[PDB]
RNA sequence: CACGGACCAAGGAGUCUAACGUCUAUGCGAGUGUUUGGGUGUAAAACCCAUACGCGUAAUGAAAGUGAACGUAGGUUGGGG
RNA sequence: GUCGAAUUUGGGUAUAGGGGCGAAAGACUAAUCGAACCAUCUAGUAGCUGGUUCCUGCCGAAGUUUCCCUCAGGAUAGCAGAAGCUCGUAUCAGUUUUAUGAGGUAAAGCGAAUGAUUAGAGGUUCCGGGGUCGAAAUGACCUUGACCUAUUCUCAAACUUUAAAUAUGUAAGAAGUCCUUGUUACUUAAUUGAACGUGGACAUUUGAAUGAAGAGCUUUUAGUGGGCCAUUUUUGGUAAGC
RNA sequence: GUGAUUUCUGCCCAGUGCUCUGAAUGUCAAAGUGAAGAAAUUCAACCAAGCGCGGGUAAACGGC
RNA sequence: GAAGACAUUGUCAGGUGGGGAGUUUGGCUGGGGCGGCACAUCUGUUAAACGAUAACGCAGAUGUCCUAAGGGGGGCUCAUGGAGAACAGAAAUCUCCAGUAGAACAAAAGGGUAAAAGCCCCCUUGAUUUUGAUUUUCAGUGUGAAUACAAACCAUGAAAGUGUGGCCUAUCGAUCCUUUAGUCCCUCGGAAUUUGAGGCUAGAGGUGCCAGAAAAGUUACCACAGGGAUAACUGGCUUGUG
């Protein structure tokens, strides 16, 4: 699928609250060692004896992912998110 | 990399300016160029990155770009004055064999036609490409004049085997806060296009194309 | 599994030695002064089996 | 219940390469001399046998062409009917691969991002960005088994701009270098792209050439993930078209 | 032609506890609960009692926090007496 | 069978339970051995089998819906009992009539447009799907089929023009009708409407029939969640108590 | 492992094992090293055996 | 005598390790297994003229595709046949007449559409923000999909109007854990500042066994708790003539 990277929408900043330029980029991820909860007790429960102690999910099924756009404002510089369907091949040309 | 407080390109850029013309005022080959070597990359290991990053801002004026196109853009060119081409003119091109080798050095650039360029790809044989001269297209309704003024002032980093990659980025004329201007730019678009945005930048040198020893980057 | 015979000869229970009909252990004179710098003699009394 | 042995070969993927390869070996050996009928299905077909003296060496036939795992079943009617299911392994040529990795660091080394490049009694993966092919077998792959990452119906066109060269060759194949397009946006942008291919003594300037686009794609594969970012590439040339009229 | 049963006597299987829901009875009622303890005794009973504490009389929010009358504590439709 | 030895045997001594010992049978280890015996944890757990103790009265089922690593089991709704509470002939019904909707099966008709599987001969640069090679394209090697070509009668549960019977939704008034004129931040060009009202008029029938064992409402909980047979209409299997 | 004597025990090291008088970073843990940071930390280089590459072995399993 | 700050010994770390330990080894099903998915969905038929209705019944589809193939406006008419025009010959381009759709509208089938929902152009981003109500499956829970308003901001058109993705009927996913967007936001509890962490509102990362365990065989050496198996009787068949 193809979608520009220029796209004229609603804005809900104070400032504007209303019909503005914004650009479009694609949404990615991260991730933190020695930071969130989850890790910090996953790893106490995992340390000693006793083997895995938790599921681990090896039975996948699907084979394509949705896509999430991130617009920033020209105008504000307050982003917004926009999530669209399955698609095997994405562009922003 | 991330930008480091840019008055020290400010004094680099005074002293620059000082050197040429007020130290040898030489004749008008005014091109004052950024050198940037990148370090801590493996060229095969990773991936050859590329881009056009084209400022507006021009210094090449005299520049040789023989518009290779049909008829209506000929007589556009002929309007816009500039070297183009005609079809059994590219003809006679891709006959002689020895000819496309010599006319990519009598030329600096080329600007093809959207209806002609899907063939230089295979009339106009290679060396082209590898002398980086692949013409690029220009529509039948936008301007020749705006589009050869575009294809004088559009910079491009390329990735090759080498990590020292070098562009004609300004002028050694006038105007030093729109240099700056420049500069902030060309490091903007460099930090950007490279893995690391900021590690992977080491080398960075002004020149204003006379051998000059003031770069202070 | 059960534990195997290579395995179970090991502990030493009834896979030891049988020596009752032996000699005694044969082994060479004790080193010492005459051996170290001279020379002794002995006289061989009987051949025997083992 | 009227034949005593019947054989289900199966290969569970749309596009059935290397089960049409082996119907087209199959009529051109005439293995099928005594079949009492033949069974269509969607992902592959049954042959029906009087006695299973046919029917194994049916099995000895296919165990020496394709990769295969054959399992056997036993049938009651109150003598016994056989049943044999036989499976070809789910990967045909010129299909795009991420490889396990104690499997890549087992089979010599070889990167994870291969390439199917011939398909025999086992498999044969290459990897295109430097010229190295490994030997996979039926029962390892079988062991534990994957998938795919993308199959021939995501092949993109490009047009070949320059070649350069590396010198090495490993037969028949020529370790290059070459700058390529879109024919998508050749007379629209200036988006050239640089791979380093096992298509250089094939390809000259100036045409068409099939690959897998992965700048364009959405892949949700753990394998894949699992990779690093810098050392996949863009474009994975596959083949040359040629059309000669 | 399913399983148990030769005959007789005796024994033999929804119990108790902690915390609860609905319904009923009783005592007091914006309150209610003496029995952890103390006083006393005809002595494991009965009788008497202080300060606390539990539940109820205020909700809402993840929290910081804020916290229930425009009016005969409102208008319309029915409504036993 | 063997009977002078890889013989037979007394006593002493050594090897102990996931251990021993085995010229090997999973053999033997105190009538116990594909992991001995003894006591305890221990009244181990059991969606599985058996049993479960006095009388009379009144009421009285289900084998079905949805979800579950569910199918010899649960949760949930239904069916049932009990406690009642607010009131007093309501406006209700496994029914008819009158009025007014919806349907596309039976029958008709195909020949009025759809009228079919089946074994159906060639016509190659009218198509060609792919499969194997190929330092690649005046590029070789393969076979289902494209298209029935100059063949019609033939008929339908997935075809249509008409169209029953049986079964099905709504209405048959007081929470109604009519006249007059109050509210509004909605609506109209407006003094128009829309919704809700004040005041007034209309009971011997208050707007078809027949019936009405009181009507309405709430809380709580049991068992059940293997069904089967008959007439009629049907689907799959020559067909069956399939 | 084979199973008195007699006679015959061919060819393959490729697959799986077992092995090593061979090359050198390909993968490469804790500890130690360096950079940025106020610091907790983050990033990077180096990196043992093993694996991988290379050689041996069939009266090893197999294969013809 | 030999060896020597090396072995040895202690702690952590990386390999190797059925020698040993513990555990597991889906469901439906004319018995299991193989095959298939009748396991989550869609169209026609079974289906007997409201709705509902089963079978490992039948004919097929789904895990996609699209910045236009979404939205608004304007102009035009499609398949096909006939008669004509140098090369022109089934079939190339032009002209006229007939043409209720026999064409097209991404994909299965069914429905719908002619100054259009089809074809060709012009402008665009309503495929936006905030949250309630309703319909289908239904326990009237969740998930998916859809309908009609309200309060904003926009597009298009002269305008009335239309527009909350695809002409309609399918095209998809909890808790826990990561991550992102937004709130001159709340907390770190002796008091502050800055990192770090935790919260609130709204999305992504996925469970296809699709209301959502993390999982290989063999037993003829076998064990336990239970449930089922035995003369032919078609509610009436069998004998000489495809
Ligand atoms: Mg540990
Ligand atoms: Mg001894
Ligand atoms: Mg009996
Ligand atoms: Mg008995
Ligand atoms: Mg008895
Ligand atoms: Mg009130
Ligand atoms: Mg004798
Ligand atoms: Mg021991
Ligand atoms: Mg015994
Ligand atoms: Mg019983
Ligand atoms: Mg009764
Ligand atoms: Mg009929
Ligand atoms: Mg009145
Ligand atoms: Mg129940
Ligand atoms: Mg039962
Ligand atoms: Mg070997
Ligand atoms: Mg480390
Ligand atoms: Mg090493
Ligand atoms: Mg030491
Ligand atoms: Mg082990
Ligand atoms: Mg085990
Ligand atoms: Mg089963
Ligand atoms: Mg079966
Ligand atoms: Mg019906
Ligand atoms: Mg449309
Ligand atoms: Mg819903
Ligand atoms: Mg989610
Ligand atoms: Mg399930
Ligand atoms: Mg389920
Ligand atoms: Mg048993």
């Amino acid at each position: 699928v193809n979608v520009p990277k220029t796209r004229k929408t609603y804005c809900k900043g104070k400032t504007c609250r209303k019909h503005t330029q914004h650009k479009v980029t694609q949404y990615k991820a991260g991730k933190a060692s020695l930071f969130a909860q989850g890790k910090r007790r996953y790893d106490r429960k995992q340390s000693g004896f006793g083997g895995q102690t938790k599921p681990v999910f090896h039975k996948k099924a699907k084979t394509t992912k949705k896509v999430v756009l991130r617009l920033e404002c020209v105008k504000c510089k307050t982003r917004a998110q926009l999530t669209l369907k399955r698609c095997k091949h994405f562009e922003l040309g | 990399m991330s930008k480091i407080t840019s008055s020290q390109v400010r004094e680099h850029v005074k002293e620059l300016l000082k050197y040429s013309n007020e130290t040898k005022k030489r004749n008008f080959l005014e091109t004052v160029e950024l050198q940037v070597g990148l370090k801590n990359y493996d060229p095969q290991r990773d991936k050859r990155f590329s881009g056009s990053l084209k400022l507006p801002n021009c210094p090449r004026p005299n520049m040789s770009i023989c518009i290779f196109g049909d008829a209506f853009d000929v007589d556009r060119a002929k309007s816009c004055g500039v070297d183009a081409m005609s079809v059994d003119d590219l003809k006679k091109l891709n006959k002689n064999k020895k000819l496309i080798k010599k006319l990519s050095k009598k030329y600096n650039a080329f600007i093809a036609s959207e209806v002609l360029i899907k063939q230089v790809p295979r009339l106009l044989g290679p060396q082209l490409s590898k002398a980086g001269k692949f013409p690029t297209p220009v529509s039948h309704n936008d301007d020749l004049y705006g589009k050869v003024t575009d294809v004088r002032s559009t910079i491009k980093f390329q990735l090759k085997k080498v990590l020292c990659l070098a562009v004609a980025v300004g002028n050694v004329e006038m105007e030093e806060d729109v240099l700056v201007n420049q500069i902030l730019m060309s490091v903007n678009f460099f930090v950007s296009l490279l893995k690391k945005n900021w590690q992977n930048v080491g080398s960075l040198v002004v020149k204003s194309s006379m051998g000059p020893a003031f770069r202070l980057y | 599994g059960r534990v195997i015979r290579n395995q179970r000869k090991g502990a030493g229970s009834i896979f030891t030695s049988h020596t009752r009909l032996r000699q005694g252990a044969a082994k060479l004179r004790t080193l010492d002064y005459a051996e170290r710098h001279g020379y002794i003699r002995g006289i061989v009394k009987q051949i025997v089996h083992d | 219940n009227t034949w005593r042995a019947t054989v289900q070969i199966r290969q569970k993927v749309p596009h059935k390469r290397t089960f049409l390869f082996l119907e087209q070996l199959i009529l051109k050996h005439n293995a099928h001399v005594d079949t009492i009928s033949i069974s269509e299905a969607k992902d592959g077909l049954d042959f029906f046998y009087a006695q299973k003296n046919h029917a194994v060496k049916m099995i000895d036939f296919l165990n020496a062409v394709v990769p295969i795992k054959h399992k056997k079943s036993e049938e009651l009617i109150s003598t016994y009917k056989f049943s044999y299911s036989v499976e070809i392994v789910p990967i045909c040529k010129d299909d795009l691969v991420v490889l396990p990795k104690k499997l890549a660091k087992s089979m010599g080394n070889i990167s994870q991002f291969v390439l199917c490049s011939k398909i025999s009694n086992t498999v044969q993966f290459m990897d295109p960005t430097t010229l190295q092919t490994a030997d996979l077998s039926p029962s390892v792959y079988w062991r534990a088994p994957f998938n795919a990452l993308a199959d021939v119906t995501q092949l993109v066109e490009f047009i070949v701009l320059d070649v350069d060269s590396t010198g090495i060759s490993r037969g028949n194949r020529v370790l290059a270098d070459i700058t390529v397009a879109r024919t998508s946006d050749l007379g629209v942008n200036d988006q050239v792209y640089y791979v380093r291919s096992h298509l250089g003594g094939i390809c000259h300037a100036g045409d068409s050439v099939m690959g897998y686009f992965i700048a364009n794609s959405n892949y949700n594969s753990d394998l894949f993930d699992g990779l690093n970012i810098d050392y996949v590439p863009d474009v994975v040339l596959v083949k040359k078209l040629y059309q000669r009229k």
